Formats: C-alpha cells, sequence, structure tokens
C-alpha cells in the first residue's frame, strides 16, 4: 500500500523539493540582480 | 528637495536610501540568527515533550 500511497498525492515530497527551488529562485535573485542602475548611468560597465 | 538642484540632490537621496537599506538588510540578518537559535530550542522542546 505504501507504493501507492506515495505516488496517489503530490505533496510528500516537500520538503527535498523546497531545497532544490530555493538553491534555484536564490540563483536567480542573484543573476537578475546585477541589472540594476545603483544610481549610475548604465547598467552595462563598457558603455560607462 | 526645497533648496537644491534635482541633478546633485538625487545622489544625496540615493546615498541616504542606500544606507537605510543596508540598516534593513542587518536587521533581517540578525532576525534570521536569532530564529535560527529559537527553532534549535523548539526542537528540543519539541523533544521534551
Amino acid at each position: 500500500k505504501i507504493q501507492d500511497s506515495l505516488s496517489s498525492t503530490a505533496s510528500a515530497l516537500g520538503k527535498l523539493q523546497d531545497v532544490v527551488n530555493h538553491n534555484a529562485q536564490a540563483l536567480n535573485t542573484l543573476v537578475k540582480q546585477l541589472s540594476s542602475k545603483f544610481g549610475a548611468i548604465s547598467s552595462v560597465l563598457n558603455d560607462i | 528637495f526645497s533648496r537644491l538642484d534635482k541633478v546633485e540632490a538625487e545622489v544625496q537621496i540615493d546615498r541616504l536610501i542606500t544606507g537605510r537599506l543596508q540598516s534593513l538588510q542587518t536587521y533581517v540578518t540578525q532576525q534570521l540568527i536569532r530564529a535560527a537559535e529559537i527553532r534549535a530550542s523548539a526542537n528540543l522542546a519539541a523533544t521534551k515533550m
């Protein structure tokens, strides 16, 4: 019974999914966060 | 704003907003540390119970 009980729902594996989602979200926030200007002329160094 | 032109005063207000944001970040980091310690204590209490 436990075999079908695992796959019947989808919230049983919450913790590991939360871990991987947190890691991916942190990475994505970090990569997107460099688009800011921080009160400068532009976010691209070469044009500056 | 009330005494200077925008082009120069905007730099000063940017300095101020950056400082306030950093202070908020420090507060939140302290809160995270305290929450972690409290979580450890709560787990100990749950085991006790």
